[PDB]
């Protein structure tokens, strides 16, 4: 895995070349906004679990096929499954926030998951509806815009930060698509 | 890659955990050792040139039986892949300083290196005398601030460790 | 799907063996047990409507605070649900006396239970109050006979026991 | 694996329905002629070493350049992998009887079974003629007519579970095919 | 197929090793050994047929019993793919002979032997009358040198050894 | 694996033949030829280390793209995964040099390999130069004609042995290509 750093180096060692100061300045603006993307992870990661549970229930109130016989979050096994998933996509997604970069996301998710869902027949575009949801969770955490729950932050503009992790979440379903 | 954000990233995925406390504490320090060995980085990608010239020459000089026939120096082109070598691995500090850890060092640089330089028959010696020399040759604060000389020699002594 | 034929024939398959005596004399247990467990089915099959409304309302009765805002079933559409529940639970009872093994409720309603009902918060006590009220409502010889009654309660103590 | 139970209550998942008395006419009578189903099971596994034996061995003198070099049988390491075959392939049929079903035979048994003949080069043709020759055998056995060798039985009309196994034993050419 | 090159080739193989002088030691043991158990291979080849009428003829005679109905021998036909067999083990033994190993026999005779000779109720002891005939009839010097005798008689031992 | 001997016993096997006189002149010369093969193998496996070096070398100062950045030798890990693979193949083709027979370079080292490479973006046009610079290295070893070293041998003609090892290099390109 890369992160927003060695990302430029990556690219860098590409043309043979040193990273100087005119290649800098995106990497000392990333520090110098750096407590700013500790506090949107915090604010993933503190309501993870209503967000998984909240997006899956959504994918299901929206199309309660899933639930029938036959549809593809039918018995309890079924539905813990895609909870766990839901739990995992959630995951990489926040490390992709935290290094800034999505090569962890792609590789070690995202790699394999669509012939994954083929095989078992996991609807890919109901998974898309809820990793779509969980996109608007996130969005309204990190902008501390959630109608239900509000967190404690320093004012200030996280527009860049929401912008970014609705990149990572948009990822998933260009993957399974 | 190694570095303070990919090895608590990796720790936690290992675990099938979300980022906690720790992480975002680890990464916090990031921010407090950035400006040390950036500045590191910005003065060796201003200067490499003239750096991998001195530390070159000083493998040369220190061990002129190189230059001899069939030794790893015999001829001009073996001379100047030499210097491209030193050129290569200051190149890979440089990275070393802006990902805040040892991986492009690790990767591109040390990985399969005892046994390329045991099969060209290159001895490692030579590269130790110029990574050494560079290390010796550092003035602070002439030529940086101390905790950018601290985070360039740490590199540095890392590569010659790795070669030894 | 565990069932006596199925335990019998896939620890033959383990051992890469014919079915022998020990497999037939199993599989007469069958024979044996049939008959009750098969009238606790028809019983069920045919009457599962009034006892899954006795069996939710009295998990409602239990736990009114279960109708609170932001409880469990806070609203109708909760509610619903929640009888659904308890009905698929006593399909899949019927579905255990028919095969004459736990297979059905192992696989399509134990299997991942913890985690769902643990990350939708829904209370385990509740579905515990549901299972266990159609237990104690039994009445042999009134219901079913008392073989059919041992085998019903059997199932229903398993899941009781499968949540606890 | 499903056996014959098992397989109604997966039909009537599928339609979220009891399985009740209309259901189970079917089962009680499974039930009630289970001794005989026993019987047929005993008296195929009972004669199995010769079953698998003597129908390797028909195939061969049918088509004897099996054994010449270059045929699938030549060398004891095969023709002691075929006997092999021919024994595991009659365990999973003699399961499927035992339970009145033929997942478990599909499943454990005949799921990739031709893709691996394929690729190891085992005529399928010839494996259909060893199955077709034990299928006779098998249903001799059921019946108590088999030429050379008599069993026990209170007499009684097994058509149906000689139909049945030779339904299993059709099972393996059409996979194979 | 085991012979002296495919064993030190193998063994170099699992070690990631290059050939080194014991490996072309042991080859050179292949250049000594050669002429005996090639003069051993020419008079099979040479005179197979008479070798293998012998041998059958030998079981038969020891063995009378083969030829009762439901017994391994009861018809012609039988009695031909016993003899056939005879012959087929015989070559293997010529094969042995000239690889200089027991890689033929091995991997085309003595693998699956014992299944296939239980499962179609071939006795063992028939296959040991044919073979031990032959190891004792062998005539030294008449058939062959000394050393031709002990390179042919080995690989009978071997396959006597192999079915006991 | 096969070697010359075991390579005539398959032949005749698949006839059903003996091997006999009219059949093992060839092998007669094998053996009577042996101190020369083991002598040509000894003059390979006596400087394989500066065949390899050589060769990956000469592969580079030809194509000097190899390590350029993106270059498939660039970076230590990479020569070393080269120099690696140098010396496996000259390894196999000393085995097969040794045995008189391909079988064990086919089965062992070159099965499989061209897709290795294709799956990891390994050059096969830059591999198959690297193995013709250590045919051209093996023939001038065989024949005591290297023009930096000299070995000591009992004078004698060593073409045939030249002929086979180049056939063995060959097939590598084949392999590969
Ligand atoms: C079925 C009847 C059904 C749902 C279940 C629900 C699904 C849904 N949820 C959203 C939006 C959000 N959900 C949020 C989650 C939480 N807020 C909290 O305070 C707790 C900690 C947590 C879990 C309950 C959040 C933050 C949002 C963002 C909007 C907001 O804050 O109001 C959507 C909208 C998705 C979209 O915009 O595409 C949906 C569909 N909806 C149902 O219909
Ligand atoms: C080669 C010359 C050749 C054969 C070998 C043989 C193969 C063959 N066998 C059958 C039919 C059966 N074989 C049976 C086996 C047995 N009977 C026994 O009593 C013992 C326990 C056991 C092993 C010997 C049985 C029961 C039958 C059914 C018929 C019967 O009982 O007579 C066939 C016929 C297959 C068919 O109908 O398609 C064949 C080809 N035949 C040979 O030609
Ligand atoms: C780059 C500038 C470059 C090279 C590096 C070099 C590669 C090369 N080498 C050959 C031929 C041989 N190399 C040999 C190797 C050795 N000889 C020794 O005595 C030591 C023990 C060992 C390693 C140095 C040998 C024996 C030969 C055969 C010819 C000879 O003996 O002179 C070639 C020619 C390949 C061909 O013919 O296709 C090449 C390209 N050449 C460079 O340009
Ligand atoms: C969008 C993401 C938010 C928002 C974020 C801001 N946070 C700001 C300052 C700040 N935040 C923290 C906590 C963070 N740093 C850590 O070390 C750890 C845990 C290890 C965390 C969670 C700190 C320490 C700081 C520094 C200031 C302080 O000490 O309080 C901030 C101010 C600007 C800046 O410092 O860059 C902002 C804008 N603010 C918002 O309004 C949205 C909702
Ligand atoms: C076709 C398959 C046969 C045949 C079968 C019949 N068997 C009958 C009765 C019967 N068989 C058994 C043995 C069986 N039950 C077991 O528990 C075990 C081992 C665990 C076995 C092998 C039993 C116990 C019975 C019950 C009667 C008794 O006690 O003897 C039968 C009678 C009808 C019925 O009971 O359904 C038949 C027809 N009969 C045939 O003629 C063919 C050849
Ligand atoms: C082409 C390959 C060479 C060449 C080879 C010849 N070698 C000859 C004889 C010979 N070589 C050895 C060494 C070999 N045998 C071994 O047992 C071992 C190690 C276990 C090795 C490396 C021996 C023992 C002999 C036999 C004669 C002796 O004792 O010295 C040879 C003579 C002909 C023959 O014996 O077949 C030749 C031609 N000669 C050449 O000029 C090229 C360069
Ligand atoms: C009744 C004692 C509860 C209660 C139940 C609710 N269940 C809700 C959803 C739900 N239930 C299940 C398990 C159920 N589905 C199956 O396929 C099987 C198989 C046997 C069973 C038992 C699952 C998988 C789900 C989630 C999918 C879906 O919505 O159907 C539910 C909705 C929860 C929510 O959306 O937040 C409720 C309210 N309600 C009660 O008050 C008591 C505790
Ligand atoms: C939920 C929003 C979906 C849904 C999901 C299901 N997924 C099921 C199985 C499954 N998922 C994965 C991929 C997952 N595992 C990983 O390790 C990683 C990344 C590291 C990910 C993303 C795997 C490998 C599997 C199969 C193994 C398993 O069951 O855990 C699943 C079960 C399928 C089945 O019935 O066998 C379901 C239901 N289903 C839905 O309807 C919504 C759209
Ligand atoms: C240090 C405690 C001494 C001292 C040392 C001097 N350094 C001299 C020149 C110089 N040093 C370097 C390498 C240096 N520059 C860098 O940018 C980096 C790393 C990024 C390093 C290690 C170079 C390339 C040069 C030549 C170009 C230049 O003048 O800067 C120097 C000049 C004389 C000489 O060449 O020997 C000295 C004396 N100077 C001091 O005052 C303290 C005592
Ligand atoms: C038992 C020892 C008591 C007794 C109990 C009564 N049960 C009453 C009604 C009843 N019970 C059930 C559930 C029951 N029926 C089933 O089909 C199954 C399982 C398949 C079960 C557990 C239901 C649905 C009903 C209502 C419909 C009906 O009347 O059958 C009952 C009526 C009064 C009441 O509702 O409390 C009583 C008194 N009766 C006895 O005599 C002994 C002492
Ligand atoms: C001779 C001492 C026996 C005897 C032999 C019979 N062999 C029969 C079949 C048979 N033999 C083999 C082994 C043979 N095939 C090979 O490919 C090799 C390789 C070295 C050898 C030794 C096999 C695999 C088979 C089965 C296939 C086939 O029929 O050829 C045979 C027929 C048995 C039957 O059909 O029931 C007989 C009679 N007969 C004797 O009386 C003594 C004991
Ligand atoms: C006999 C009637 C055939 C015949 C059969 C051969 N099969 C050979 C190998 C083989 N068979 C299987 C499938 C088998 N193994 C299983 O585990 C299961 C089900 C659980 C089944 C049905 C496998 C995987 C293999 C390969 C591994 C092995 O050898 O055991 C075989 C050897 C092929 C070879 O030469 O390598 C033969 C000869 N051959 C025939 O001519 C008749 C038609
Ligand atoms: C040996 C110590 C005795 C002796 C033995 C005799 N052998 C007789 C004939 C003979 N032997 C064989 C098998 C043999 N020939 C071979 O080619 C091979 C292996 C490659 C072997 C084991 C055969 C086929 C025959 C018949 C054809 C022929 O005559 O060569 C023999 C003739 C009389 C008889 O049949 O009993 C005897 C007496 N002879 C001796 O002088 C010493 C004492
Ligand atoms: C050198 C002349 C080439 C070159 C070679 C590279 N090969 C690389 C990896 C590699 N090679 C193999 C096959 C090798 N391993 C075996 O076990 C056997 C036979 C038993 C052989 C021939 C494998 C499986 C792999 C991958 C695993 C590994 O790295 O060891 C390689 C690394 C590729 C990468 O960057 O990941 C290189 C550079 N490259 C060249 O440019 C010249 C033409």
């Amino acid at each position: 895995m890369l992160d927003a750093f060695s990302r430029v180096v990556v690219n860098s060692d590409a043309k043979a070349a040193y990273v100087g100061g005119s290649d800098l300045q995106a990497l000392k603006s990333f520090i110098a906004d750096g407590n700013k993307r500790l506090d949107a992870v915090n604010s993933i990661v503190s309501n993870a679990s209503c967000m998984v549970s909240d997006a899956v229930s959504g994918m299901i109130c929206e199309n309660p096929g899933l639930i029938s016989p036959g549809g593809n979050c039918y018995t309890n096994r079924r539905m813990a499954a895609c909870l766990r998933d839901g739990e995992i996509i959630l995951r990489y997604v926040s490390y992709a926030l935290l290094a800034g970069d999505a090569s962890v996301l792609e590789d070690r998710c995202l790699n394999g998951l669509k012939e994954t869902y083929i095989a078992l027949g996991v609807p890919t575009n109901s998974s898309i509806r809820a990793v779509s949801i969980m996109k608007a969770q996130a969005v309204a955490f990190i902008t501390n815009t959630a109608t239900e729950r509000k967190m404690s932050f320093a004012a200030g503009d996280c527009t860049s930060l929401a912008s970014e992790v609705a990149s990572y979440f948009d990822r998933v379903g260009a993957a399974i698509s | 890659m190694k570095s303070v954000i990919t090895t608590v990233v990796s720790a936690a995925d290992a675990a099938g955990r979300f980022p906690s406390n720790s992480d975002l504490e680890s990464i916090q320090g990031n921010i407090q050792r950035s400006a040390a060995r950036l500045e590191a980085a910005e003065k060796l990608a201003g200067n490499h040139e003239a750096v991998v010239k001195e530390a070159g020459d000083a493998c040369f000089a220190k061990y002129a039986y190189l230059k001899n026939p069939g030794e790893a120096g015999e001829n001009q082109e073996k001379i100047n892949k030499c210097y491209r070598d030193v050129d290569h691995y200051m190149r890979l500090v440089n990275y070393c300083l802006v990902v805040g850890g040892t991986g492009p060092l690790d990767e591109w640089g040390i990985a399969g290196a005892r046994e390329v330089y045991r099969t060209l028959n290159l001895p490692t010696s030579a590269y130790v005398a110029s990574i050494a020399y560079t290390r010796d040759r550092l003035c602070v604060p002439r030529d940086m601030s101390a905790q950018a000389g601290v985070e360039f020699s740490a590199y540095l002594d890392y590569l010659i460790n790795a070669l030894s």
